[PDB]
């Protein structure tokens, strides 16, 4: 029933600092060291450091010395990590983990409980609503037809992309966004029986709350 | 007694090697460095002293030396303070395991390195103050003959008071700690079985991991076995002295038996490293590393 | 500082067969090594500790082993719930480090990509950009090659690729490939081909168009 609840996603300019928090519920906070881990590009894990909640005593990985600062408010059962002089390379997901300890004759250590994680995005890009371009088959077939939606030049993530308001479900692939210069670009394709299109209306829906936009593009046969 | 001497030598060499091995392990591998293992290191050292010292003094006193009362009482009773320190550490360990297992949430701040330091220092002091009662002026002296004028030969049985070995030693400074130690340990065990049996009826993670519990409890049993063997060691000797004393003008013990309890109690300091190697993976792996390294070096 | 090296970096396997992951330490950590399991979009979960010890509720089909510098995690009769990425971490010393991870992916039958090419939408040309997009859909194995040709001449620049994870339905992979050009650059040319090569054919799957 123990839970480590981390603070929400963070998006900032380079040069600034951030404080991520982890609140612990369902046990004693002061009984275990709190650790922080950085996951980069969905893969590599790195141990940032750890802190003793009772004394506020800390040990840092050398690489993060001066970048990270760990702290604790025992009153609220909350541990913080603060990152300073942020650069893009600091963009990652940060985890708090809890260290378990026992004596088997050695000191036995593990991270038994992890937080849900916290996303940190560091960019100099400005909030930009996307350009949504419908993509239809080359002018002038088969038993099936493939349509697409190109969402270009936005920031920040995410966007929500459906088809026919989610009423069009099967056959969809939405691809991960990529960065072109400062901005994201993303596409989606849906494949349907050729009896379905263009007999029936097929529309790409794209929302980008950051810029508070909602856009719909009907896919239409190219001229003629 | 030829065999006996080559024996007490075999002992000294063993105890020294095995315990030096424990201390070199604990220094060498960071995982073994912790309060429990500082007390364990205390045990090792106190069992090294017996190898380098207590056995030579066990080997002089057989041949019936002669010297000043007190300077004689040293070689007479030294292994006394050692044994006592062994007990003090055993107990510190039982208590440490007790905090760890019974109150795991307060162990962090409660048990510390420096406090370990202090309790160990103290325990050595007291191991001395208690260890040799003679040195403080408490006197069996003043009641061979022509041995010397300013020199009164010092041999255990007569120059060592049995009104103490059976009272201020067996009854007070050994049986009691050993006993509340048996208590603390059985309490740990019964309690852990209770909360495991409980975790079972309520699918985890109810409070803490079961696996973890079982593991540190197995480790506690391995540590309590050391106590058990200590007892199995000094117990025969204290039985001998025990009933030989309550019937002082009643009968006494032979050469061919009485010369065991000395050997045996002297063996108490040989087995620890073997028990570690057998029951504990961290030590075993470290001993294995030290030996598999510095042999072929 | 002590360095963990984990292999293989990725392994595909079928439900029911046996798999082994290896961690190798640059120094002697004895038994203090931990295995974590991360499922897509999840957080690392404790799997093994002290190198041999199963966490609470982890199925017996999991086994840790090794010591010193060499360790392995082994899963016996694979279950679908077992696919994900696995990590090793040493707890030895004052400073700790993770393995690079092992990604455990489902093996399925080879599949050919469905390849379709889309010329720049008009709205975009209006905007002043030109983006030719190619989709390559539902192929296995993941390994695929995309070649962009303009008027039969290869084009490596302005190309940006993106790959899905395994599909929630059929366990296949898909990839989008985008060729961006300034509108004028786009118009200076005539035919555009997006040409895929993949294990499942001895000749390139080719989709092309002309601007008429
Ligand atoms: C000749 C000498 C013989 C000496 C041998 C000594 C061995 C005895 C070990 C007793 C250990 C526990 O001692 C005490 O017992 C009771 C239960 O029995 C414990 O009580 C515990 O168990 C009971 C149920 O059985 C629970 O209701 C209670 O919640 C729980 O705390 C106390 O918490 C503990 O303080
Ligand atoms: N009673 C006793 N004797 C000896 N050595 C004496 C050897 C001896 C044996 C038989 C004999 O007739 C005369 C002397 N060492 C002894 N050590 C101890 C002892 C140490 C700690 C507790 O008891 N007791 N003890
Ligand atoms: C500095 C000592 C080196 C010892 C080398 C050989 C070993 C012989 C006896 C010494 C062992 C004593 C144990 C010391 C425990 C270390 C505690 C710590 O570093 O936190
Ligand atoms: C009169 C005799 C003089 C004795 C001199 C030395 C006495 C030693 C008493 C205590 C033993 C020290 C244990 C060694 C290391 C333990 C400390 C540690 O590493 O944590
Ligand atoms: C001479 C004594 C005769 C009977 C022996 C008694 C058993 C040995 C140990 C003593 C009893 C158990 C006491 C338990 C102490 C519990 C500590 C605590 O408060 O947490
Ligand atoms: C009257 C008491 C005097 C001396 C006390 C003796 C102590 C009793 C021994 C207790 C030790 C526990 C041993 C646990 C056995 C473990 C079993 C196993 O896994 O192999
Ligand atoms: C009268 C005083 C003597 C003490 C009575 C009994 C104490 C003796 C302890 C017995 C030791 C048991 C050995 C268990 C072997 C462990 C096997 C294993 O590795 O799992
Ligand atoms: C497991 C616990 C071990 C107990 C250790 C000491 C036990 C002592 C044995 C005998 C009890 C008292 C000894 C005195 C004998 C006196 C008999 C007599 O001659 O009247």
């Amino acid at each position: 029933e123990v839970q480590l609840q981390q603070s929400g996603a963070e998006l900032v300019k380079p040069g600034s600092s951030v404080k991520i928090s982890c609140k612990t519920s369902g046990d004693s906070f002061t009984a275990y060291n709190m650790n922080w881990v950085k996951q980069s590009h969905g893969k590599s894990l790195e141990w940032i450091g750890n802190i003793n909640p009772y004394y506020g005593s800390t040990r840092y990985n050398q690489k993060f010395k001066g970048k990270a600062t760990l702290t604790v408010d025992k009153s609220s059962s909350t541990a913080y990590i603060q990152l300073n002089s942020l650069t893009s390379e600091d963009s990652a997901v940060y985890y708090c983990a809890r260290e378990g300890n026992y004596y088997d004759g050695g000191s036995v250590r593990y991270f038994d409980y992890w937080g849900q994680g916290t996303t940190l995005t560091v960019s100099s890009a400005k909030t930009t609503a996307p350009s949504v371009y419908p993509l239809a088959p080359v002018c002038g077939s088969g038993s099936s037809v493939t349509l697409g939606c190109l969402v270009k030049g936005y920031f920040p993530e995410p966007v929500t992309l459906t088809w026919n308001s989610g009423s069009l479900s099967s056959g969809v692939h939405t691809f991960p966004a990529v960065l072109q210069s400062d901005l994201y670009t993303l596409s989606s394709s849906v494949t349907v029986t050729s009896s379905t299109w263009p007999s029936q209306s097929i529309t790409c829906n794209v929302a980008h709350p950051a810029s508070s936009t909602k856009v719909d593009k009907k896919i239409e046969p190219r001229g003629p | 007694s030829s065999v006996y001497i080559t024996v007490e030598l075999a002992i000294a060499v063993l105890a020294i090697l095995g315990n030096v091995l424990v201390c070199w392990a604990v220094w060498l591998n960071s995982n073994l460095q912790n309060v429990t293992n500082y007390f364990v290191v205390s045990l090792a050292a106190a069992d090294i002293a017996v190898g380098v010292l207590a056995i030579p003094f066990a080997i002089t006193i057989s041949t019936g030396f002669c010297a000043a009362c007190h300077g004689c009482l040293f070689i007479a009773c030294f292994v006394l303070v050692l044994t006592q320190s062994s007990i003090f550490s055993l107990l510190a360990i039982a208590i440490d395991r007790y905090i760890a297992i019974r109150i795991p949430l307060r162990y962090n701040g409660l048990v510390t390195g420096t406090r370990a330091k202090g309790i160990i220092a103290i325990c050595w002091v007291l191991s001395f103050a208690i260890g040799l009662t003679p040195m403080l002026g408490w006197n069996n002296c003043g009641q061979s003959q022509g041995c010397g004028e300013g020199q009164v030969a010092c041999l255990f049985e007569d120059v060592v008071p049995m009104n103490y070995m059976v009272y201020f030693n067996f009854f007070a400074c050994v049986l009691v700690p050993l006993l509340l130690m048996l208590g603390v340990y059985l309490r740990i065990f019964l309690a852990a079985r209770r909360q495991l049996k409980q975790m079972e009826s309520q699918p985890l993670p109810g409070e803490r991991a079961r696996s973890t519990l079982q593991k540190e409890v197995h480790a506690a049993k391995s540590l309590a076995i050391i106590v058990g063997l200590f007892a199995l060691c000094w117990l025969p000797l204290h039985i001998i002295n025990c009933f030989t004393f309550f019937c002082p003008d009643c009968s006494h013990a032979p050469l061919w038996l009485m010369y065991l309890a000395i050997v045996l109690s002297h063996t108490n300091s040989v087995v620890n490293p073997f028990i570690y190697a057998y029951r504990i993976r961290e030590f075993r792996q470290t001993f294995r590393k030290i030996i598999r390294s510095h042999v072929l070096r | 500082d002590i360095v963990m090296t984990q292999s293989p970096a990725s392994l595909s396997a079928s439900v029911g067969d046996t798999v082994t992951i290896t961690c190798r330490a640059s120094e002697f950590i004895y038994s203090s090594l931990t295995w974590y399991q991360q499922k897509q979009g999840g957080s690392p979960q404790l799997l093994v500790y002290a190198a041999t010890n199963l966490a609470d509720a982890v199925p017996s089909r999991f086994s840790g082993s090794g010591s010193g510098t060499q360790f392995s995690l082994k899963i016996n009769r694979l279950q679908p719930e077992d696919f994900g990425t696995y990590y090793c971490q040493h707890f030895y010393g004052s400073t700790w480090a993770f393995g690079g991870g092992t990604k455990l992916e489902i093996k399925r039958a080879d599949a050919a990509p469905t390849v379709s090419i889309f010329p720049p939408s008009s709205e975009q040309l209006t905007s002043g950009g030109a983006s030719v997009v190619c989709f390559l859909n539902n192929f296995y194995p993941k390994d695929i090659n995309v070649k962009w040709k303009i008027d039969g001449s290869e084009r490596q620049n302005g190309v940006l690729n993106s790959w899905t994870d395994q599909d929630s339905k059929d366990s296949t992979y898909s990839m989008s490939s985008t060729l961006t050009l300034t509108k004028d650059e786009y118009e200076r040319h005539n035919s555009y081909t997006c040409e895929a090569t993949h294990k499942t054919s001895t000749s390139p799957i080719v989709k092309s168009f002309n601007r008429n």
